[PDB]
C-alpha cells in the first residue's frame, strides 16, 4: 500500500529558512505525483506546492517565489525548501501522493501523518 | 540433568527471537526491508545479541 | 477498430486492484525457499498427517519455530524440516601409517552427502569420498571411505554410537562396533 | 425515528463470567502445548453486565427494551442465551451519525448485511418483525433503524448464522459467544456457537471462540450498541395481545483487559484449557512453571 | 584420531512461491471481448475494484494494432496495486485511433473523449472489421461534432 | 528567585534583521517589567529598549524608530525583533527584568547571561 512518511520541521526565526521531507514506501516512486499541503489551527487545508512524476512543479500564489520543490527518485524522497519564511506559514504539512490525475493536485489522494512549521515575528 | 539441559537448550533457541534492539528479529525481514547501510548495523545488533 | 482505455487513479481509499500473484508448482522432499503468503523459509516441505483446525494456517513447536504449514490453494498441510545440516570430520590414521583418510557426515543419510558437499572440488581425492563401494550408515552419519567388518575390536578411533574405525587391513581403514572387552566365565 | 414510548427504568444487574470469553490469539497450530500469551482477554471470573429481553404473560409483566448506549474501549465480550433470534445484529462507532462512518451488522433470517456507512441511527433503533399472515408467515417490513443512508464506504456479506429457529417455552437451548476487538484500524469478530439446557446465567464449561470475520476499516470507533427484532404483539393471529414486545432473550457483555493468558493446546490444535495469570497465586505459579500441575 | 574438519548444508534447490486462489479475476475480458460496444459520444465506462487483475495472456498474443501506455511499460504497471481503474471502451475509425491520446484536440477528442496532458493510463485499440462491417453496411453509431 | 535566559542574536549582514529571545522563570511575569540593555568591547554598557508591564514602550534615541519590544504574558518570553543593523550594533544583549519604579530602566535589577549580536559591513 501506499506510504509517506513525513519529517523535517520545527521553529524558525522569521526570515529564515526551513525544509520538509517526504519519503515514500510500498509502491512505485517513478509513476507518481506528490504535492505539499498545509493546515493551520482553525483555518482550512490549502495547497503548498506540487511536482509530477516528470518533474513539472506547481506553487501556490501565497507562496510562489519563495517555496522549491524537488524530488530525488533514486532515494523515493520528495524536499520542500522553504526561503524568507513568514509567521503567516507556521501550519502542519501534508505530504499527499496522486497519480497525476489531479488526483494529487485535487486532494483526494493518499495521506502521510503531517509535519509541525512555526515560524516566529 | 535432563530438565537443566533442556531448559538451557530451549532458552538458547527462543532467544533468536529477541530484537535486541533491531527494528525485527528476522534477518531476512531487516534485509528486505533495509538498505546495507543501515541493515549492516541492525545485523550488527542481532549478531551481538545471539 | 475497438478501443480500451484503462484510467488508473490512486485515493487515499486503500489499494484494491492487483494481479502480481506469482503462484509455482508444489514440491515435495527436497530442500527450497519456500514462501507462503508472505511466510518465507527455508527447507524440506513433505506430506503431514497433522489436522489443522478450518481457520490455522501455520504450525509451530514449543521452540516457537514454524514446523508446518498449510498450502492456501489447495486444503494440505505440509511439515518443514531443515534441509540436511550436520558436520563434516575426518578419520586419520598416524600420517606416519598412511595418507588414506574416511569422511564421516554427521546424522546425514548416505544418499544426500554427494549433494550435500556439491561434489564440485578437486576432481580426484574429494569427489573419490563423495561416494564409492565402502559407504556405510552410522547412527552417528554416513561414514564414506571406511570398509564395514562383521568382526568387533578394541576401540581405535571412537566415531559414535558404539562405532569405532580402525586402520588394521592391502591395508585400509575399516569401521566395526567395538568389543567392550574379551568374554570370560 | 423518534424516542420510543414505554420505557421501564430498571437498574443494570451483573453476574460472574466463569471461564468464558477464550479465542484464538492467531491462526496458529500447535500440539501438546501451553503458550503464554498477553492479549486483550476476559478475566476469569468477572462482572459481566447483564440484559434482558422479555416481557413476562399478560399485561402484568415488564417491557424492557435493553437497548442501551455502551462504550467499547479495547475490545468487547458479547454472550446471548436465546431460542427465537430476537439479537439480531450490532451497531458500532463513535459519533453514531452521519458525519463520520459507522459499522452496522445485521442478520435477517436469510442474509448477513455487513456495512460501514455514516448513518443518522435514530435513538432506539429496531427491525420490527410482523408475526402477521396478511401475505403469509411472518413478514419483515418495519426496519427502523437510520432514517438514511450515504456514502457507503465498504459493505461486506457472508452466509447467515443459520440454523433455524424453534417454537418453545423453558430453557433457552442456544449459546453464542462474540468477540470484538479493534486495533491499528483491524476490526476482528471471533465467535463460538452451543447448545444449552439452563435458564439464566452461564455453564460452567470450557470452550475456545474460533474467528470469523475481519475487517481492514481504519475507523476510531469509540462506542457500542446492540440490535434486537422487536416483535409487534398487536397483529398475532390467535393471540390479541397490544403493544410491542420482545421475545425471552438474555445477553451479557463483558469488556477486555490486556491479560496474560497460558493457553493449553491438545494433541488436535484446539484450545482446551486456559490459566490466566491475575486470578489467584495459583495461577500465577502454574504459569511461571508453564504447567497446568505444579508440585509441593 | 577423528577431527571435525568442517561443515556442510544442502542448499536449497532452486524455490518455491505459493499464494491462494484466483478470486474474482478482474473483468477485463468482459470489456476488450464485449458483445456490445457503445458509441465513442457515449463511451461505456467500467469501474474495477478489489479483484486480481491478469492481462498478459491478452498482451502477449500480439493481436492488438496499439498497446500504447504512457509514463510505464504495459507489463511493469503491473507489479503495483491501485485503488480504482476506468475502463472506457468504444469503437472508432482506424484513421482515428490517433485522436485517442493525451493532450490532443480535435473533433472527436474534444467534443467525445477528451484526455488530459498529464497521462498515465494505457490506450488499446484493435481491429473491429470482423463484428462492425457486413453486407450493405452498419450504421448504427453517432457521434458528437458540434458544442457550445 | 528571577531568572531570565537569553536567547537568539548570531551574526547578520549590515541591514539585515533578527530577533532576541529572553525567557522568564520563578517569579510573577504579569507585574514586572523587562528591558534589553547591550554592551561593546571597551565601551559602557546601555539600554537599548524598555516595555513595561502594561505595554509601555520605551527606546534609546540611537535606536528609536528602528528596532521593536513586546512582551508575551501567556508564554512569559519577551521578544525584541532588530531591523536595519548598522555595524555599531554589534555587542551581547542582556535581559533586565524590575519592578516598574525606575528599577529596570536605571539597571538595578536582575540579569541573565547575555546573547551575542554581530554585524558586519
Amino acid at each position: 500500500q501506499v506510504q509517506l512518511v513525513e519529517s523535517g520541521g520545527g521553529l524558525v526565526q522569521a526570515g529564515g529558512s526551513l525544509r520538509l521531507s517526504c519519503t515514500a514506501s510500498g509502491y512505485d516512486f517513478s509513476i507518481l505525483a506528490i504535492a505539499w499541503y498545509r493546515q493551520a489551527p482553525g483555518k482550512e487545508r490549502e495547497l503548498v506546492a506540487a511536482i509530477s512524476r516528470v518533474g513539472s512543479t506547481d506553487y501556490a500564489d501565497s507562496v510562489k517565489g519563495r517555496f522549491t520543490i524537488s524530488r530525488d527518485n533514486t532515494k523515493n524522497t520528495v524536499s520542500l525548501q522553504m526561503d524568507s519564511l513568514k509567521p503567516e506559514d507556521t501550519a502542519v504539512y501534508y505530504c499527499n501522493a496522486g497519480i497525476p490525475m489531479t488526483t494529487v493536485l485535487s486532494g483526494l489522494g493518499f495521506w502521510g501523518q503531517g509535519t509541525q512549521v512555526t515560524v516566529s515575528s | 540433568v535432563v530438565n537443566q539441559n533442556a531448559q538451557a537448550l530451549n532458552t538458547l533457541v527462543k532467544q533468536l527471537s529477541s530484537n535486541f534492539g533491531a527494528i525485527s528479529s528476522v534477518l531476512n525481514d531487516i534485509l528486505s526491508r533495509l538498505d546495507p547501510p543501515e541493515a549492516e548495523v541492525q545485523i550488527d545488533r542481532l549478531i551481538t545479541g545471539r | 477498430y475497438r478501443v480500451v482505455v484503462l484510467s488508473f487513479e490512486l485515493l487515499h481509499a486503500p489499494a484494491t486492484v492487483c494481479g502480481p500473484k506469482k503462484s509455482t508448482n508444489l514440491v515435495k522432499n527436497k530442500c527450497v525457499n519456500f514462501n507462503f503468503n508472505g511466510l518465507t523459509g527455508t527447507g524440506v516441505l513433505t506430506e503431514s498427517n497433522k489436522k489443522f483446525l478450518p481457520f490455522q494456517q501455520f504450525g509451530r513447536d514449543i521452540a516457537d519455530t514454524t514446523d508446518a504449514v498449510r498450502d492456501p490453494q489447495t486444503l494440505e498441510i505440509l511439515d518443514i524440516t531443515p534441509c540436511s545440516f550436520g558436520g563434516v570430520s575426518v578419520i586419520t590414521p598416524g600420517t606416519n601409517t598412511s595418507n588414506q583418510v574416511a569422511v564421516l557426515y554427521q546424522d546425514v543419510n548416505c544418499t544426500e552427502v554427494p549433494v550435500a558437499i556439491h561434489a564440485d572440488q578437486l576432481t580426484p581425492t574429494w569427489r573419490v569420498y563423495s561416494t564409492g563401494s565402502n559407504v556405510f550408515q552410522t547412527r552417528a552419519g554416513c561414514l564414506i571411505g571406511a570398509e564395514h567388518v562383521n568382526n568387533s575390536y578394541e576401540c581405535d578411533i571412537p566415531i559414535g554410537a558404539g562405532i569405532c574405525a580402525s586402520y588394521q587391513t592391502s591395508q585400509s581403514i575399516i569401521a566395526y562396533t567395538m568389543s567392550l572387552g574379551a568374554e570370560n566365565s | 425515528c423518534v424516542n420510543l414510548t414505554t420505557r421501564t427504568q430498571l437498574p443494570p444487574a451483573y453476574t460472574n463470567s466463569f471461564t468464558r470469553g477464550v479465542y484464538y490469539p492467531d491462526k496458529v497450530f500447535r500440539s501438546s502445548v501451553l503458550h503464554s500469551t498477553q492479549d486483550l482477554f476476559l478475566p476469569f471470573f468477572s462482572n459481566v453486565t447483564w440484559f434482558h429481553a422479555i416481557h413476562v404473560s399478560g399485561t402484568n409483566g415488564t417491557k424492557r427494551f435493553d437497548n442501551p448506549v455502551l462504550p467499547f474501549n479495547d475490545g468487547v465480550y458479547f454472550a446471548s442465551t436465546e431460542k427465537s433470534n430476537i439479537i439480531r445484529g450490532w451497531i458500532f462507532g463513535t459519533t453514531l451519525d452521519s458525519k463520520t462512518q459507522s459499522l452496522l451488522i445485521v442478520n435477517n433470517a436469510t442474509n448477513v448485511v455487513i456495512k460501514v456507512c455514516e448513518f443518522q441511527f435514530c435513538n432506539d433503533p429496531f427491525l420490527g418483525v410482523y408475526y402477521h399472515k396478511n401475505n403469509k408467515s411472518w413478514m419483515e417490513s418495519e426496519f427502523r433503524v437510520y432514517s438514511s443512508a450515504n456514502n457507503c464506504t465498504f459493505e461486506y456479506v457472508s452466509q447467515p448464522f443459520l440454523m433455524d429457529l424453534e417454537g418453545k417455552q423453558g430453557n433457552f437451548k442456544n449459546l453464542r459467544e462474540f468477540v470484538f476487538k479493534n486495533i491499528d484500524g483491524y476490526f476482528k469478530i471471533y465467535s463460538k456457537h452451543t447448545p444449552i439446557n439452563l435458564v439464566r446465567d452461564l455453564p460452567q464449561g470450557f470452550s475456545a471462540l474460533e474467528p470469523l470475520v475481519d475487517l481492514p476499516i481504519g475507523i476510531n470507533i469509540t462506542r457500542f450498541q446492540t440490535l434486537l427484532a422487536l416483535h409487534r404483539s398487536y397483529l398475532t393471529p390467535g393471540d390479541s395481545s397490544s403493544g410491542w414486545t420482545a421475545g425471552a432473550a438474555a445477553y451479557y457483555v463483558g469488556y477486555l483487559q490486556p491479560r496474560t493468558f497460558l493457553l493449553k493446546y491438545n494433541e488436535n490444535g484446539t484450545i482446551t484449557d486456559a490459566v490466566d495469570c491475575a486470578l489467584d497465586p495459583l495461577s500465577e505459579t502454574k504459569c511461571t512453571l508453564k504447567s497446568f500441575t505444579v508440585e509441593k | 584420531g577423528i577431527y571435525q574438519t568442517s561443515n556442510f548444508r544442502v542448499q536449497p534447490t532452486e524455490s518455491i512461491v505459493r499464494f491462494p486462489n484466483i478470486t474474482n479475476l478482474c473483468p477485463f475480458g468482459e470489456v476488450f471481448n464485449a458483445t456490445r460496444f457503445a458509441s465513442v459520444y457515449a463511451w461505456n465506462r467500467k469501474r474495477i475494484s478489489n479483484c486480481v487483475a491478469d492481462y498478459s495472456v491478452l498482451y502477449n498474443s500480439a493481436s492488438f494494432s496499439t498497446f500504447k501506455c504512457y509514463g510505464v511499460s504495459p507489463t511493469k504497471l503491473n507489479d503495483l496495486c491501485f485503488t480504482n481503474v476506468y475502463a472506457d471502451s468504444f469503437v472508432i475509425r482506424g484513421d482515428e485511433v490517433r485522436q485517442i491520446a493525451p493532450g490532443q484536440t480535435g473533433k472527436i477528442a474534444d467534443y467525445n473523449y477528451k484526455l488530459p496532458d498529464d497521462f498515465t493510463g494505457c490506450v488499446i485499440a484493435w481491429n473491429s472489421n470482423n463484428l462492425d462491417s457486413k453486407v450493405g453496411g452498419n450504421y448504427n453509431y453517432l457521434y458528437r461534432l458540434f458544442r457550445k
